[PDB]
């Protein structure tokens, strides 16, 4: 009768359509990745074009129920993420427009290879070429190289494409009423309706930049650490930035490339029971019945056979080829593998332990209707996934279970080494991420101009990161766009608030497990406590604000880094001790480009 | 709408239909006769054959026959018999009481021959032909009327 | 059979035995309703209905009485006073498979609820709101079924489940559907409490030398008292001497 209970209907069929409508194309994809063939991608592009079109079709016809009238909160949002027209809010034309752009930018982006002026054939992609060069070989020279070209000819011919891409997001967003499209990527964490969490976009911009003072002082020690460290001290100034290329990658994300270079203590062996694996004869499915028996010990039910029976963890042959990326593959109507090319180390081990935190997650929120069958954010679980993998990653958990002999002897120099690593690889990037971004919501809501864009970078790299370009770069290059997220249209603060989620739901299962000792030895092995309260909120996924798990789960409503302090505070002593001699923060005025 | 389903002159076949407390039951006799006009003036028993727990209320029946004779219906009341069990339990006579005065004798004195004598069988009794009721007089009426006549109410 | 068109079977004039199915130890659910399995094994019927489709895990619990949810109201009822049992088995091997078994169809939206023992088979487009469906889905018109999804991954609660309702009818027509009726070997020459399908004797049995009738089950005397018993097992008769006893 009212319009309420007609649209709740609505929902319900599109859901009972929409069920099999993404299981049949979710299968074809999983044949796709797993069988490479003409007809597997025949049935991918039949799949993808059925499913859009029916989103579309549901979408317009849901687009006419009000919600304003509407007073259920999970129908509310059912129907807003359903009515989400998108680019489609502009003309045929300008959408069109937009996608041949986003099409061209990712296809430049995949492709960019550049050619050594020594030998014009003798080209490499960024990866694995450029990666490689740049992470692995520390000739400055070849890094220098591979950075500026890398930079140039995929930025210049980005810039104007990456232009029209913002300003048509831009109109997008303002058609789609959003001051700015960085706004219409901040309306994921949006709350409203709900007394005591409600959240805006404003809100996630004040939180990160928050986050990311308090990492200040944290990040300013690692980054003086590892200068002073850094290998190549005629083209790094103690007192100056860093450059770009030096870092372990064409943009500085991850600094754990420099860790050979920054590795606190050599002489300390790194914790890898990849040996012992392979004397205990332990291969992809005894790592999967591992993983499965400690997500059982936390109090998480027993995994299902149709997964075994279905997903695919080793490398099928070589008669057809399948994608060896980690996936977790949620397929709908109660349909979860894994699909992973693993081999018998430690990082696999962890990979396939956070893939099965990330199906544990997905089946946990299964009985959610179909919109609400994902995570609360696009940080969710990547975070349960992270926490997941670092209790796999416990010296605890790997002498339990006997990958780690009982002889193995926890010192200081060791748990620094295990630290500063874990801070290069998590930390390092979340100024990165935290720059990235601002820069992105600035360039979407239109402060910076357009020839000051690169110009306003490298300000901000030198100042937020203490990054320095090599080289100077002009307007013409599109450097943050060289980048894999800017370049395909991914949000990119989804990783710091991911990274704020695992460790503040670590800290939280820590305290709910009653760890003793330090945050970095906690082991949520045998603590049934900790696993029905993660599945307290897992379960719930995106049926409720996710404001409200973060509150049931760590005791706030809202992001804070504390959890990070917590662990990272012996490698911040003992950061801040070894920085004594060596100068803290960066200079923004020395340049490697200017003597 | 099916309950139940079940499967399995020169002759004559004689049977007996009866529902009592839902349960039907059915007691047959096949002979070798030969005659064509009436009953033979014998005597034989019936065996039970089907007893059927349906209960359907039955009132009235037809006998069925194939297109490509003649049979007797009689019925049955509720009468008091002796019967005469053989050394091996074959009924081979049987005397209803209700039949005449000297069956009467048969069956209160338990045997199918009676010796000489006198012998009591019941007790004649005249029931009421009707019921008469008789009282005084009405003539005492109430003055229902004067307040049915009342011209002043 | 699906949810909304499940088989009803009447079962009739035949030894019903729940004890090897209640004891077969291959079934999820076995809920009986108002009787023991074990007495109702030894227990009559007039009729047994037996209702058998298939649903997820969670609706297994809707099938009781005086239980709601689209399964108990609009794809079948179970009355308040169900005298009969609920077994339920997975059949995720049987009635799953690889790619979804979407042969199996449950009724999501009805005018009304179901009466007891009713079975709904309308595929009338339910109007949730003013439009009219006019036969096709459209706006605020929506089918009254939705496809069965069972695949062998799915979880628990979403697997599917076979269940069976037997409803045990016990009406003016006497029962018909009865249990086994355990026998026990029978002794002689011995002081025994004997009972031969109601005859309750007690006494010693021998072994007979008169001869019963072919539709005869046991004898009497003159006195009217049981003397002689057919064995029910096997057609032969034995007699029945009162156990032994005198003054002393
Ligand atoms: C048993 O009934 C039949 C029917 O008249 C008769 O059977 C005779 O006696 C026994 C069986 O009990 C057998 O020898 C034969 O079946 C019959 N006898 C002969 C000589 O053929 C008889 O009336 C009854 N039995 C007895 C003993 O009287
Ligand atoms: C009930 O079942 C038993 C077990 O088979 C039957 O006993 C056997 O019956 C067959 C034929 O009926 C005979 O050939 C065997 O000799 C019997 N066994 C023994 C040990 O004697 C029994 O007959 C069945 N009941 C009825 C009424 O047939
Ligand atoms: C049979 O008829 C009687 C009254 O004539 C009624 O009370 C009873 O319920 C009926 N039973 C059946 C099975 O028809
Ligand atoms: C008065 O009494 C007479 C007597 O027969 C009767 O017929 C008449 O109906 C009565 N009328 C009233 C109003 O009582």
């Amino acid at each position: 009768s009212t319009i309420e209970e007609q649209a709740k209907t609505f929902l319900d069929k599109f859901n009972h359509e929409a069920e099999d409508l993404f299981y049949q194309s979710s299968l074809a994809s999983w044949n796709y990745n797993t069988n490479i063939t003409e007809e597997n991608v025949q049935n991918m592009n039949n799949a993808g074009d059925k499913w859009s079109a029916f989103l579309k079709e549901q979408s317009t016809l849901a687009q006419m129920y009000p919600l304003q009238e509407i007073q259920n909160l999970t129908v509310k949002l059912q129907l807003q993420a359903l009515q989400q027209n998108g680019s489609s809010v502009l003309s045929e034309d300008k959408s069109k427009r937009l996608n041949t752009i986003l099409n061209t930018m990712s296809t430049i982006y995949s492709t960019g290879k550049v050619c050594n002026p020594d030998n014009p054939q003798e080209c490499l992609l960024l990866e694995p070429g450029l990666n490689e060069i740049m992470a692995n070989s520390l000739d400055y020279n070849e890094r220098l190289w591979a950075w500026e070209s890398w930079r140039s000819e995929v930025g210049k011919q980005l810039r104007p494409l990456y232009e029209e891409y913002v300003v048509l997001k831009n109109e997008m967003a303002r058609a789609n009423h959003y001051e700015d499209y960085g706004d219409y990527w901040r309306g994921d964490y949006e709350v409203n309706g709900v007394d005591g969490y409600d959240y805006s976009r404003g809100q996630l911009i004040e939180d990160v930049e928050h986050t990311f003072e308090e990492i200040k002082p944290l990040y300013e020690h690692l980054h003086a650490y590892v200068r002073a460290k850094l290998a190549y001290p005629s083209y790094i100034s103690p007192i100056g930035c860093l450059p770009a290329h030096l870092l372990g990658d064409m943009w500085g994300r991850f600094w754990t490339n420099l860790y050979s270079l920054t590795v606190p203590f050599g002489q300390k062996p790194n914790i890898d029971v990849t040996d012992a694996m392979v004397d205990q004869a332990w291969d992809a499915q005894r790592i999967f019945k591992e993983a499965e028996k400690f997500f059982v010990s936390v109090g998480l039910p027993n995994m299902t056979q149709g997964f075994w029976e279905n997903s695919m963890l080793t490398d099928p042959g070589n008669v057809q080829k399948a994608v060896c990326h980690p996936t977790a593959w949620d397929l709908g109507k109660g349909d979860f593998r894994i699909l992973m090319c693993t081999k018998v180390t430690m990082d696999d081990f962890l990979t396939a332990h956070h893939e099965m935190g990330h199906i544990q997650y997905d089946m946990a929120y299964a009985a959610q209707p179909f919109l609400l069958r994902n995570g609360a954010n696009e940080g969710f679980h990547e975070a349960v996934g992270e926490i997941m993998s670092l209790s796999a990653a416990t010296p605890k958990h790997l002498k339990s279970i006997g990958l780690l002999s009982p002889d193995f002897q926890e010192d200081n120099e060791t748990e620094i080494n295990f630290l500063l690593k874990q801070a290069l690889t998590i930390v390092g990037t979340l100024p990165f991420t935290y720059m990235l971004e601002k820069w992105r919501w600035m360039v979407f809501k239109g402060e910076i101009p357009k020839d000051q864009w690169m110009k306003k970078w490298w300000e901000m790299k030198r100042e937020i990161v203490g990054v320095v370009e090599p080289v100077p770069h002009d307007e013409t290059y599109c450097d943050p766009a060289s980048l894999f997220h800017v370049s395909n249209d991914y949000s990119f603060i989804r990783y710091y608030t991911r990274t704020l989620y695992q460790f503040q739901f670590q800290e939280a299962l820590c305290q709910a497990a009653k760890h003793e000792g330090p945050l970095h030895k906690c082991d949520i092995s045998n603590s049934t406590e900790a696993g029905q309260k993660l599945f307290n909120m897992l379960r719930l996924g995106k049926s409720e604000p996710w404001t409200l798990a973060l509150e049931n789960v760590v005791g706030a409503k809202n992001m804070n880094v504390r959890p990070l302090l917590n662990y990272f505070e012996p490698l911040f002593t003992w950061l801040k001790d070894q920085n004594k001699n060596s100068f803290v923060g960066w200079s923004t005025d020395w340049s490697p480009y200017a003597d | 709408n099916c309950t139940f389903e079940y499967v399995s002159f020169k002759n004559l076949r004689e049977f007996v239909f009866k529902n009592i407390d839902g349960y039907f039951k059915i007691y047959s006799k096949h002979t070798p006769i030969n005659l064509v006009r009436d009953l033979p003036q014998g005597f034989s028993a019936l065996e039970p054959l089907v007893d059927l727990p349906i209960g359907i209320n039955i009132t009235r029946f037809q006998t069925l026959l194939a297109l490509h004779a003649a049979y007797y219906v009689g019925y049955l009341q509720p009468r008091t018999f002796l019967l005469k069990y053989n050394e091996n339990g074959t009924i081979t006579d049987a005397v209803d009481c209700a039949l005449d005065p000297l069956s009467e004798t048969k069956c209160t004195l338990k045997s199918f021959t009676v010796e000489k004598g006198i012998y009591q069988t019941s007790n004649f009794r005249v029931q009421p032909t009707e019921s008469i009721v008789r009282f005084p007089n009405i003539t005492n009426l109430c003055p229902f009327g004067e307040v049915f006549n009342a011209t002043r109410f | 059979a699906s949810v909304y068109a499940w088989n009803r079977k009447r079962i009739s004039n035949c030894v019903a035995d729940y004890s090897v199915l209640y004891n077969s130890a291959s079934f999820s659910t076995f809920k009986c309703y108002g009787v023991s399995p074990t007495k109702l094994n030894d227990l009559c019927f007039t009729n047994v209905y037996a209702d058998s489709f298939v649903i997820r895990g969670d609706e297994v619990r809707q099938i009781a009485p005086g239980q709601t949810g689209k399964i108990a109201d609009y794809n079948y009822k179970l009355p308040d006073d169900f005298t009969g049992c609920v077994i339920a088995w997975n059949s995720n091997n049987l009635d799953s498979k690889v790619g979804g078994n979407y042969n199996y169809l449950y009724r999501l939206f009805r005018k009304s609820n179901l009466k007891p023992f009713e079975r709904d088979i309308s595929t009338e487009i339910y109007q949730a709101g003013s439009t009219p469906c006019n036969g096709v889905e459209g706006f605020n018109c929506y089918f009254p079924l939705q496809s069965y999804g069972f695949q062998p991954t799915n979880g628990v609660g979403y697997q599917p489940y076979r269940v069976v309702v037997l409803s045990f009818e016990l009406l003016h027509a006497p029962a018909t559907v009865c249990g086994p009726k355990k026998s026990t070997n029978l002794v002689k020459n011995k002081c025994v409490n004997f009972n031969f399908n109601g005859l309750t004797g007690t006494g010693v049995l021998t072994e007979s030398n008169k001869k019963f009738l072919p539709f005869q089950q046991f004898g009497r005397d003159i006195a009217d008292t049981t003397d002689a018993v057919r064995d029910p097992q096997t057609l032969e008769i034995l007699d029945i001497t009162p156990c032994s006893f005198g003054g002393v």
